[PDB]
């Protein structure tokens, strides 16, 4: 069976070539466990990558680019057999090729082979697939070319450490135009390599926000596919994360309301945390960003989940009410406590996560400076917002907190209590 | 303060994809 394949695949008989790669391209396309390992030993590969060249012939191109595709698929120890015998210049080249099938085999290869791992995805880069893979981007394109090229566009930006910001600026106009389409696979692609370029620095949110994606990302929250909505949730929460005016882009279109919906809905822990992460970055902004959350209505089910959800929506939550405090304005604060989130704050001062701790207590002692201005201005007996959090029972967590190892915690708690329990 | 907290948790799609068809 097998030394008729290879004898085939080196033989000099165009139909004896073609017999033999499409025999090998079954044996690699099945189901499970495939023979990855025994294609590469049979010595093929490099007659695979010079099937690739035949132009004359664009059967058997399409068939040893489809082979190496599914080698290319396997371990790191597959892909790079397929490097080493130069298959990714030749696959850059097969972009722009007079058959849509080698063309889409070609796409398939190189996004396996950036797949990989960033220096492979590197690799592939530097031989400059980048610019012919959005050349075959149009009007005209079929969807199957739309979703193979999404799909590798995203292992092009995949990746810790990043790819160069020059490198993966030329895909965000189409990137921006691919999150218009309604296909779910393209979205989800399409969402997966925007909620990688938007993961960084501030200029790299800059050049996202400038290609037009804010509005329909903020739809993309209301997808009803959660594999659309993934990273399309990860995509707005990494805009949020720049500063007030790219944060803007966000709230400008109605996203504190989508937020909200997340929150409010039968959805999966790890969607809320999410959500509750992206409102974080919002209140973190400033009093305008802030009075948008207020207005939204958010506040209520968000000391809510401060107060009842599971530990790591709790954290999110946490900085959320606290970002809040910290850049708030005093009626803002005050609606903040009328909404109830003194107790919840107070609860977890006795968390095992130091971070927390410090966020509610940074949040408890904001709060505190409002109710002391609310005093000194009236001339009161009391700081009535002391009064609730003794209430609360977060004076004897605060008086506790005295003999926590942390010092930037014990140094807190000392200050607290010496400016308002003397 | 408040200080914006980028994403902590590795989230993305698939690496590699089989053609079987």
């Amino acid at each position: 069976s097998l030394p008729a394949m290879i004898g085939g695949v080196y033989s000099d008989d165009n139909n004896l070539q073609l017999e033999a790669t499409t025999q090998f391209r079954k044996l690699l396309s099945i189901e499970r466990s495939p023979p990855i390992e025994e294609v590469i030993q049979s010595g093929v590969v490099p007659r695979f990558v010079q099937f690739l060249t035949r132009e004359d012939f664009p059967q058997l191109q399409f068939e040893a680019a489809w082979a190496l595709t599914n080698i290319a698929s396997g371990t790191s120890e597959n892909t790079k057999v397929v490097i080493d015998h130069g298959a990714v210049p030749i696959f850059v080249k097969l972009l722009g090729s007079s058959s849509d099938d080698v063309r889409e085999q070609a796409v398939w290869a190189l996004g396996n082979v950036a797949g990989d791992s960033p220096k492979c995805r590197d690799l592939v880069l530097a031989n400059g697939a980048l610019l012919p893979l959005l050349a075959q981007l149009n009007e005209h394109t079929k969807l199957s070319m739309l979703r193979n090229a999404t799909w590798t566009l995203s292992n092009f930006c995949r990746g810790k450490p990043q790819p160069s910001f020059e490198q993966t600026r030329p895909a965000l106009p189409a990137l921006a135009r691919l999150i218009h389409s309604n296909d779910e696979e393209v979205l989800t692609d399409a969402c997966w390599a925007l909620s990688y370029l938007s993961d960084g620095t501030n200029d790299k949110i800059q050049a996202v926000i400038e290609a037009g994606v804010c509005p329909r990302l903020v739809e993309l929250l209301l997808h009803p596919s959660p594999s659309v909505l993934i990273p399309a949730l990860r995509t707005v929460g990494n805009i949020v994360t720049g500063d007030d005016a790219q944060t803007q882009c966000i709230i400008d279109h109605q996203a504190l309301p989508c937020l909200l919906s997340l929150l409010t809905q039968n959805l999966k822990k790890s969607i809320k945390k999410e959500a509750c992460w992206t409102i974080s970055n919002i209140t973190a902004g400033n009093k305008d960003q802030i009075q948008a959350v207020i207005n939204a209505g958010i506040i209520g089910p968000l000391v809510n989940l401060l107060q009842t959800a599971e530990f790591d929506i709790k954290k999110e939550a946490a900085w959320a009410i606290s970002n809040a405090t910290s850049g708030g304005s005093h009626d803002q604060i005050k609606y903040l406590v009328s909404e109830g989130c003194i107790k919840p704050l107070c609860d977890l001062l006795i968390c095992p996560d130091i971070r927390i701790v410090t966020v509610c207590l940074e949040g408890l002692e904001n709060i505190l400076k409002v109710g002391e201005t609310d005093k000194t201005l009236a001339a009161g007996d009391v700081n009535v917002f002391s009064q609730m959090i003794d209430e609360a029972e977060g004076l004897e967590k605060i008086e506790n907190l005295q003999s926590h190892d942390n010092n930037e915690i014990y140094e807190k708690a000392v200050k607290i209590l010496e400016a308002y329990w003397m | 303060s408040a200080v914006k907290r980028p994403a902590a948790t590795k989230k993305a799609g698939q690496a590699k994809k089989k053609k079987l068809d």
